[PDB]
């Protein structure tokens, strides 16, 4: 296997193939984040669908500036 | 057990600790802790939304005329019932997942802080008990004042002096 | 640790957040000297806030006379030119780090009787001065940003017999 | 805070309630007949 | 001593007043650090003087916008509010004393070959940079106190193709 300067520079970034943390761990954070993302997506979808109306938001072509 | 904070020391004029099995004492401690936690949460949940309504942040017609925190009962009954049902289901999970004598201990042990020293742990237990004791009286005071006067807490304070702004 | 000057009585060892757990003796010295310097600064600053409302000096700090200057508190910084503030800051810092002035052998006094108690009293007074400086700064900023945010007047409130 | 927002949050609460009821049933029945 | 980096060629060991006669190594280290810091400051300051006469950013710095408003000369001190200068000074001092940012593992690799002959070049460039300010400052102060002392204009003189 040929060795190059860039290879030696980037070698540490690829050296831990297979390393894991034993048994669950940060999974509940992942679940909570996924739930919050789902809520956010539902909010924006219902705003765009006009099924959720809030003050000072008008879903129509805007004069802009 | 761990109470009797130096301010007044041990307090039991009724002497309920004399005729009580140790299991009864543990149950009393658990009941006190649960009532304290719920009281703290309720006090915060009365303090914050009333201020939000006072500032007008949540639009107009948030908590009806006389915008107290009790107007949610008669402006949103279905939603209140759903909240109570969710709480009941979660506490049913707590009941079926926990044995007697450990009902106040959530087996978190890896997500919080939990200071290492045992003396600091006892001090933290005392602090939790004390803030819960204060909140238990605060909740009842808020309920009684709101039911008697039919006005918000801060509105009453501004009405009857006390505060300057 | 838990064996060092600072414990008074009502609270004893006050380390609720466990700041002094995984440290050696050299870091606690830095903590203590920072606490002492902040406290001494607050002790000076409470009087420096109280006193300029009864009398002023006879200077002129350049074109704008120091007496009857901007309104005492946070508004007074803008009136003084930045170059003079830099001069004073650097003079202070030279005196602090280099030890020029201040450290006088006539200073270190008596020290014959109680020593472990006077330092504790000084620390307690400094902590109280720290808290007093917070509120004082809070009141100044709140009233300066918006006039009448809180229904109070007389900057140094609580002492109406002065101003 | 219009009526739409209140109904949206109430719907979220109702969905959470339904999911909790289902999960409770599964947990109880699983623990009963362990094996 | 008489054996330390700093001697180049044209004159050699320049100590006519004999400052380092009854001096040990620690004070020599302190003096070396002082020279290096003053020289680096001058090296940055000459560039800081020359650059803003042509291009500058649109920073706000409070209501006193810096977009072609604050003069490049030494008069810039009074234009900027004193509190902003104090915050800048405090941040720079935190970097100065506690090494925040600054020293880094990607900080300064190279250094594999020429090591002694780079520090000397840095020192000489810094010395000429220190001679620069003296005149640039002296020039700016003399032309600011009352214009007309020297028969010229255009701050930096000797570079007509700038302004
Ligand atoms: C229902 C709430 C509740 C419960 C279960 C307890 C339980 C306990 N407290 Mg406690 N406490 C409470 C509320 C409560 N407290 C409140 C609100 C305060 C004031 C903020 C205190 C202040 C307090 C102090 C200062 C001390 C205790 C202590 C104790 C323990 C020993 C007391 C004993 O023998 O039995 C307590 C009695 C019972 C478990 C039976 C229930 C009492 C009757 C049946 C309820 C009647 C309430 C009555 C209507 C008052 C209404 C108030 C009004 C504002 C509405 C015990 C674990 C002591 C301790 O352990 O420290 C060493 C102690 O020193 N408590
Ligand atoms: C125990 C105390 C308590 C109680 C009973 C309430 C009760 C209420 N609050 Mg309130 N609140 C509290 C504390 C409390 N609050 C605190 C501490 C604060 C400060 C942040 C607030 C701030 C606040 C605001 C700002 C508002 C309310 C509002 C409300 C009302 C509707 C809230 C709602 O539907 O939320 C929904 C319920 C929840 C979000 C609870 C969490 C639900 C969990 C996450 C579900 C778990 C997931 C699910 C079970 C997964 C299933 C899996 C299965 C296997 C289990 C209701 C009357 C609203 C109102 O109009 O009334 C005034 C409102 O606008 N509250
Ligand atoms: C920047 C301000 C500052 C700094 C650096 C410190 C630093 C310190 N304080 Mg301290 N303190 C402060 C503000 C400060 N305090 C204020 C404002 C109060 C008043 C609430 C106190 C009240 C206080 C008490 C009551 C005690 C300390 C103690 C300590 C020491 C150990 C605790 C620790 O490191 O955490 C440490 C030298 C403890 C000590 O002396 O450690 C032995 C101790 O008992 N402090
Ligand atoms: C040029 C002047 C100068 C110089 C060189 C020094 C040098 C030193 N001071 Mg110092 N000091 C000065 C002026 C100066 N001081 C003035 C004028 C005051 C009073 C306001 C203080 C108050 C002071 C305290 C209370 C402490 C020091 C400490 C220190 C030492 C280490 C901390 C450090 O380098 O700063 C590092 C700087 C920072 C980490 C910045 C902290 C962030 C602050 C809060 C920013 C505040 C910005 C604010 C908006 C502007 C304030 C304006 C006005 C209020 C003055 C060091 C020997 C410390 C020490 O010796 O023990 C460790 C210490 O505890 N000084
Ligand atoms: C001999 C030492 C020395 C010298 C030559 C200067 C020189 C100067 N000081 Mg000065 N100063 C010094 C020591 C010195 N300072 C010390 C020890 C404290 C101060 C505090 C101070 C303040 C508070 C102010 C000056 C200002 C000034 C400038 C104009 C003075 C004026 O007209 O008013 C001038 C560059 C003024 C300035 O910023 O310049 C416009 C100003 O307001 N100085
Ligand atoms: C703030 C400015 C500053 C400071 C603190 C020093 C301080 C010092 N210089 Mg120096 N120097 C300066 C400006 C300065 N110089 C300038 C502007 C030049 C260019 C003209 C030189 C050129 C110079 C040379 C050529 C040498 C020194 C050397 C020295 C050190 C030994 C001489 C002595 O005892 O005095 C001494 C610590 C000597 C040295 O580094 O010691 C071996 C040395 O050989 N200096
Ligand atoms: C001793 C060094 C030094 C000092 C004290 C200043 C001070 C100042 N510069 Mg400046 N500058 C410097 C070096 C320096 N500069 C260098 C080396 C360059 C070239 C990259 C510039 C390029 C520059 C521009 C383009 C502008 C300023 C501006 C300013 C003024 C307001 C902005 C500010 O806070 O600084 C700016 C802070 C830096 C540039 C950080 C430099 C620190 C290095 C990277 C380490 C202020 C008087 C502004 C101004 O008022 O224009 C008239 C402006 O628009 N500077
Ligand atoms: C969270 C940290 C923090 C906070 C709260 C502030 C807050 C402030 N800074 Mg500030 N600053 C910071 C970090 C911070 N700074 C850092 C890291 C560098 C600076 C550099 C800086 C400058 C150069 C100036 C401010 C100024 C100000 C004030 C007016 C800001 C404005 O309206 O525009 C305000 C008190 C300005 C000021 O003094 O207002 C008069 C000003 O000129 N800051
Ligand atoms: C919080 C701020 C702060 C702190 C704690 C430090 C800390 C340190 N600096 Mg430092 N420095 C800072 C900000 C800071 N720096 C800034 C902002 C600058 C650039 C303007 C410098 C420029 C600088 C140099 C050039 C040198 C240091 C040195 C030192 C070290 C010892 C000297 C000392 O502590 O002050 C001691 C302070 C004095 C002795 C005061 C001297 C009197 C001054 C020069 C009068 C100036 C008056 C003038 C009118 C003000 C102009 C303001 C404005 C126009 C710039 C120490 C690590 C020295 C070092 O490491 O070697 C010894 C060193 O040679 N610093
Ligand atoms: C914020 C607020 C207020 C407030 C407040 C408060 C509490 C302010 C804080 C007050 C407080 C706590 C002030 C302590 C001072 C300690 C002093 C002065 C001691 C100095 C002693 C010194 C300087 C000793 C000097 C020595 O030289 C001696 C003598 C011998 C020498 O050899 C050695 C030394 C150098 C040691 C209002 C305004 C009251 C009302 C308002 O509503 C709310």
């Amino acid at each position: 296997a040929l060795r190059t300067r860039l290879g030696e520079i980037l070698r540490p970034l690829n050296a831990e193939y297979g390393k894991v943390v034993p048994g669950w761990g940060t999974t509940p954070i992942m679940g909570l984040t996924m739930v919050l993302f789902l809520v956010f997506l539902l909010i924006i979808l219902q705003i765009y669908n006009s099924s959720l109306i809030i003050e000072n938001v008008d879903v129509d072509w805007a004069n802009a500036i | 057990l761990v109470g009797a904070l130096p301010p007044v020391g041990f307090f039991d004029p009724a002497g309920f600790a004399a005729k009580a099995s140790p299991e009864e004492l543990a149950r009393y401690r658990e009941v006190e802790i649960m009532h304290g936690r719920f009281a703290q949460m309720a006090v915060l949940g009365f303090i914050i939304p009333e201020k939000c309504a006072y500032d007008g942040a949540f639009g107009d017609d948030f908590l009806a005329p006389t915008g107290r925190a009790l107007e949610a009962i008669n402006t949103d009954p279905v939603w209140l019932a759903l909240t109570l049902g969710v709480i009941s289901a979660l506490e049913t999970l707590r009941l079926l997942q926990t044995e007697p004598g450990t009902r106040t201990d959530a087996k978190i042990e890896g997500l919080g802080w939990r200071p290492k020293s045992e003396a600091e742990f006892v001090n933290y237990q005392v602090r939790e008990l004390q803030q819960g004791r204060l909140a238990m009286l605060a909740f009842a005071g808020e309920i009684a004042q709101e039911l008697v006067n039919e006005k918000p807490l801060l509105v009453n304070l501004q009405d009857s002096g006390f505060v300057s702004w | 640790f838990e064996n060092e000057p600072g414990v008074i009585a009502p609270t004893g060892f006050f380390d609720p957040l466990g700041f002094t757990d995984d440290i050696d003796q050299e870091k606690f010295d830095q903590y203590r000297t920072a606490e002492l310097k902040h406290g001494r600064v607050a002790q000076l600053a409470v009087i420096g806030y109280i006193v300029p409302e009864i009398f002023r000096w006879g200077f002129d700090i350049a074109p704008g006379v120091a007496c009857a200057d901007v309104p005492n508190g946070v508004a007074a910084i803008d009136a003084i030119p930045a170059l003079g503030w830099a001069q004073i800051i650097f003079a202070i810092g030279a005196v602090d780090v280099r030890g020029w002035f201040g450290n006088f052998d006539i200073g270190k006094p008596d020290l014959k009787g109680k020593d472990e108690e006077r330092a504790l009293q000084e620390l307690q007074h400094g902590r109280l001065a720290m808290l007093a400086i917070l509120e004082l700064l809070r009141h100044d900023s709140q009233n300066l940003v918006k006039p009448g945010f809180d229904g109070l007047d007389n900057l140094i409130t609580g002492l109406p017999f002065l101003y | 805070m219009t009526t739409s927002l209140a109904n949206f949050i109430a719907s979220l609460t109702a969905g959470a309630l339904v999911l909790s009821a289902i999960g409770i049933a599964l947990i109880i029945i699983s623990k009963n007949d362990r094996v």
